[PDB]
RNA sequence: AGGAUAGUGGCCUACCAUGGUUUCAACGGGUAACGGGGAAUAAGGGUUCGAUUCCGGAGAGGGAGCCUGAGAAACGGCUACCACAUCCAAGGAAGGCAGCAGGCGCGCAAAUUACCCAAUCCCGACACGGGGAGGUAGUGACAAUAAAUAACGAUACAGGUUGUAAUUGGAAUGAGUACAAUGUAAAUACCUUAACGAGGAACAAUUGGAGGGCAAGUCUGGUGCCAGCAGCCGCGGUAAUUCCAGCUCCAAAAGCGUAUAUUAAAGUUGUUGCAGUUAAAAAGCUCGUAGUUGAACCUUGGGCUUGGCUGG
């Protein structure tokens, strides 16, 4: 019949179940960031496992080697183009050098907290899930939304919601027409 | 051996009807709860940390 | 409400003398602009009939206030309802809905008639005599 | 299997049609034409895919039996005929006129040339033998038989059809310094010179060609058409490329430079 | 060197030698031969019905003292008879004889677990209802 | 040498030789064996799986034989037997779901007797018919993606400029519910969307545990070697950190245990990479064949000219 449509996980679970020294960590990167649980950690660190181990096997090349060229710049503009990597950091090598702190350091909930729109950073997902803030044009209530650096600076509210010059929402037009 | 004793323990258990409890936050909100009570407002007995230390 | 619409990836189809396009809908504050008020609105635009001109495949943007579709318009309407297929005539009012049974209705007769040999009129007319 | 297939799963489908997964079970299987079916392309596949005047399967079919499509100079009926190399197809209500050549990328770039250039075809003489009452013919590589060639002409050589009386018109010799338009393997697309032919009795024989950017590649003589006698003279208008090769870095830059 | 050969063309004595020596494993032999196919009640299946035919109490083994409460059932399947344990306090109430009772294993793979002795299996279901819904008493047996 | 074949060929026949395969594993047996592209797991080397979205093959209850036809030893073609099996007026007649849906049995184990040719393509005398091919919907916690059950203040005690713990609010919003439009062959759904839709915001999150491994109690009550738990070590014989209850807490979360098989763990199958004095394991000892492995040695050095890319 049809040919099948790809499916591929995003996350993957630790060996070792119950390590306090882990369970700790994940719990202080998340809960300083509002992550929802531990597959949004689970998959930010298998998400940077593969980054890595791209950057792992062009290391054993020898170096001027076009895949190790190609490939490796290739990877290294995507990164810098969402800010984990730093400009002055395109060396391949420190690509290896990221810690889940910097990508989730990129994320839509993380910035919308900096940027000063909520009060705290679980009020920074409470924006984005109640469809508040626009990206560009572009509505995005995606927590995890990676911001790229061109869309860094194009994070606001919403023109139709209701803290943005939009009308007013279910509750307040209940009360306020009451 | 005979069958007879078979649930004799939870038979004559008595009774007990469970306290009604305001119910816990969900979600990213039990993952908030959590977070203060271990990292930011510590009961620790001066470097001696007992997560469910029984009453004495 | 300041229903803007905008074409683009525009490709000349003599072949089948139409003309066709990307139909970009600007519709903020509404829920989506509907296929007979587009029509209505692209014929004054470029100046043809609102018979002849196609529209389809309409799906909003996230977020609302913006649509996207596809269109046709044809130089003619007899030219539209020669290349255009019996659904879309009949979504636009240009030819009416076919009349038959359903599919499960169509087949129980034709494996009824593999069962006649001749003419139908032979077959009950010989059933007749027999059963006389 | 008691007997031919005539059907095509999509993922079955030659690989250069970029036929998309998620359309549908089938492909359009060619039926049998002056090409073979691997290496060729159903004229449904051209009129919707390339061309996109066909939303559907079903509008290119309307097309056809209004008798605008042309190939090589004559009326197709079939909505899956084998169009292929050199094929020129015109659609004079467009007054567009095409000949199907390979792009340096290996697939069926869409290639307008002029009216009077879709008069002409060139064709790869397969064989030269004698057939009935002694008269000696000529296959090419779409399969057209021409009576009373030139005695001159013989295997792996490029004639000129004319298109239009089934003719010869001029016929290109193959030799050394030959240009060469290659179509199979991994080098298909690739357009240059022959440096030097090495015989394998017995076997495939190689044709070693040097590229517009002194790449030497070696392709089998199975895959080798002469396109012009001389560097830099096709006889047809070559597409986009010219035949040349890149390296996947360049490409990239020059990406990188045209949109930015 | 090693006692094993290395010479470049020796690679077929390396294919026999290993594939001898993988029988002298257990978890390869088990396999291979088939014996669960064969000699084991669930004739290498998962879970099984049955029907029960005696409830027996097992004296413990040592130092244990108590008594494990089984029953005798009978396989649909092929018609063995085996006997499974009933784990829960009071789920001996729960099952009849005669009763169709689903069964699984005691996750030890065929092995005696613990104290008690000869038995491997469990009830999971009777009635098709779970013995766990039934000792939480979140439904009811069907009668 | 002939016959037969579309054709080669012991494919078959007549005559004549005695050949062919095999420890480099022939032949026989088992297969819970259709093969492959692939899947699972994996630092690497590997191990297990592959009925199954593609390709090749075989089969239509088990055999056998043929008609038509370019193409069939065809089964939604026939004939005959075997085994089942439907009607019968008892003379006869008709069967083949390993197609679609659906019914019985078997099991640990698996969906609606829905709609339609609109999309893909096929077949036909063919721009027009047909298509359970194909597509759409119904059931579906097979798997996978994204992702709700709240948020921020004011009091208030504690507290070190603020993290809260209780009783006090005004907002936001989708879960759902619906105009309508879109969506479609026609619908459902998604998205957009008027109006409705949250204070216990009952619009209530669960699955397992809390001796160790292994995260989370030596808290209270019940039982008293009994009930039972416990993958293993053990816990229970009247203060049980382990059963039976409550409270508290932990791990994961729309997901969490059980069983089985298998992979890693396993350097416990070891080519990489095990061990063999004593823990299992050097043949009693020599000869010896296949196999595996086998001393060194044959134009080096010098001299000149020149092309190319690295550092400056």
């Amino acid at each position: 019949p049809r040919a099948p449509r790809t499916y591929s996980k995003t996350y993957s679970v630790p060996k070792r179940p119950y390590e306090s020294a882990r369970l700790d960590a994940e719990l202080k990167l998340a809960g300083e960031y509002g992550l929802k649980n531990k597959r949004e950690i689970y998959r930010i660190g298998f998400q940077l496992s593969k980054i890595r181990r791209a950057a792992r096997d062009l290391l054993t090349r020898d170096e001027k080697d076009p895949k190790r060229l190609f490939e490796g710049n290739a990877l290294i503009r995507r990164l810098v183009r969402i800010g984990v990597l730093s400009e002055d950091k395109m060396k391949l090598d420190y690509v290896l050098a990221l810690k889940p702190e910097d990508f989730l350091e990129r994320r839509l909930q993380t910035q919308v907290f900096k940027l000063g729109l909520a009060r705290s950073i679980h009020h920074a997902r409470v924006l984005i899930t109640q469809r508040h803030i626009a990206v560009g044009k572009q509505i995005v209530n995606i927590p995890s939304f990676t911001v790229r650096l061109d869309s860094q600076k194009h994070i606001d509210f919403a023109h139709n919601s209701p803290y943005g010059g939009g009308r007013a929402g279910r509750v307040k037009r209940k009360n306020q027409g009451k | 051996g005979s069958l007879a004793r078979a649930g004799k323990v939870k038979s004559q258990t008595p009774k007990v009807e469970k306290q009604e409890k305001p119910k816990k936050p969900q979600g990213r909100a039990y993952m908030r709860l959590l977070y203060t009570r271990r990292f930011v407002n510590v009961t620790l007995t001066n470097g001696k940390r007992k997560m469910n230390p029984s009453p004495a | 409400d300041a229903v803007t619409i905008r074409t683009r990836k525009v490709i000349s189809n003599p072949l089948l003398a139409r003309r066709q396009f990307v139909i970009d809908v600007l519709h903020p504050n509404r829920a989506n602009v509907s296929k007979d008020e587009l029509r209505e609105k692209l014929a004054e635009i470029y100046k043809a009939e609102k018979d002849a001109v196609s529209v389809f495949g309409f799906r909003t943007q996230f977020g609302g206030g913006k649509s996207t579709g596809f269109g046709l318009i044809y130089q003619s309407v007899a030219d539209a309802k020669r290349f255009e297929p019996a659904y879309r005539l009949v979504r636009y009012g240009l030819a009416e809905k076919v009349e038959k049974a359903s599919r499960q209705q169509r087949k129980q007769k034709k494996n009824r008639d593999k069962k006649i040999f001749g003419t139908q009129r032979r077959a009950q007319k010989r059933a007749a005599r027999r059963n006389a | 299997a008691r007997g031919p297939k005539k059907h095509l799963k999509r993922l079955a489908a030659p690989s250069h049609w970029m036929l998309d997964k998620l359309s549908g079970t089938y492909a359009p299987r060619p039926s049998a034409g002056p090409h073979k079916l691997r290496e060729s392309l159903p004229l449904v596949v051209f009129l919707r895919n390339r061309l996109k005047y066909a939303l559907n399967g079903r509008e290119v079919k309307a097309i056809m039996m209004q008798q605008h499509v042309q190939v090589d100079g004559k009326v197709r009926t079939d909505t899956t005929y084998p169009a292929g190399f050199m094929d020129v197809i015109t659609l004079e209500a467009t007054n567009e006129h095409f000949r199907l050549v390979y792009d340096v990328k290996g697939k069926f770039a869409v290639h307008r040339i002029s009216a009077e250039e879709a008069a002409y075809k060139l064709g790869k003489v397969k064989k030269v033998q004698l057939g009935k009452k002694g008269v000696p013919y000529v296959v090419t590589h779409d399969g057209r038989t021409i009576r009373y060639p030139d005695p001159l002409i013989r295997a792996n050589d490029t004639v000129k059809i004319d298109l239009a009386t089934g003719k010869i018109d001029d016929f290109i010799k193959f030799d050394t310094g030959r240009l060469v338009m290659v179509t199979g393997g991994r080098n298909l697309g690739r357009v240059g010179v022959i440096v030097h032919r090495e015989k394998h009795e017995g076997g495939f024989d190689l044709v070693h060609i040097k590229d517009a950017l002194e790449n030497t590649f070696v392709t089998r003589l199975s895959n080798v058409f002469v396109i012009g006698t001389e560097a830099g003279k096709p006889w047809v208008s070559l597409p986009k490329g010219k035949g040349i090769k890149l390296s996947i870095s360049e490409e990239r830059d020059r990406r990188r430079a045209q949109q930015g | 060197g090693k006692g094993k050969p290395r010479g470049l063309n020796s690679a077929r004595k390396l294919r026999v030698h290993r594939r001898n020596n993988r029988w002298a494993d257990q978890a390869y032999k088990a396999r291979l031969l088939g014996t669960a196919f064969k000699s084991s009640p669930f004739g290498g299946s998962s879970h099984a019905k049955g029907i029960v035919l005696e409830k027996i109490g097992i004296e413990s083994k040592q130092p244990n003292s108590a008594i494990r409460k089984c029953v005798r059932v009978q396989l649909i399947k092929n018609g063995k008879k085996v006997t499974a344990f009933v784990p829960n306090d009071g789920c001996l109430n729960f099952v009849d004889e005669n009763d169709e009772v689903l069964l699984a294993g005691f996750g030890r793979r065929g092995k005696a677990k613990g104290d008690i002795p000869g038995v491997r299996f469990k009830v999971v279901k009777v009635s098709g209802v779970s013995l766990l819904a039934l000792w939480k008493e979140k439904k009811e047996k069907p009668r």
